[PDB]
């Protein structure tokens, strides 16, 4: 009761509008280590083929 | 909305008291989706034959 008798709050209005930010925080990572410590070529086949000695 | 009038007679210098007030009512509606459909095959857009070409 510690409010004016009489007194126009924030607990008694209507329509007021909600509060809500533009940004979304993602944090996730999405690294590749093994992907960019080796290296890249072309396959020409649905098989490919190599040999060793 | 407003209120009733009423006789108002006040005297010369009082002091002022506060008279409540007045707040507002929210209404809400729901959206709908409405929707057509169609299908012509292709020599019946091309063609000049009666009425509907």
């Amino acid at each position: 009761m510690a409010t004016p008798t009489n007194a126009v709050s924030t607990v008694e209005i209507n329509g007021k509008r909600e509060d809500l930010i533009d940004i979304i925080y993602n944090i996730a990572p999405y690294d590749t280590p093994f992907m960019t410590a080796i290296g890249k070529g072309v396959a020409t086949a649905i098989t490919h083929e190599w040999q060793t000695d | 909305e407003l209120r009733q009038p009423g006789k108002n007679t006040r005297v010369e210098g009082e002091d002022a008291t506060i008279k409540a007030g007045s707040f507002t009512t929210m209404l809400n509606n729901f959206c709908q989706i409405s929707d057509e459909t169609l299908q012509v095959t292709g020599t019946a857009d091309k063609v000049k034959k009666a009425g509907r070409k």
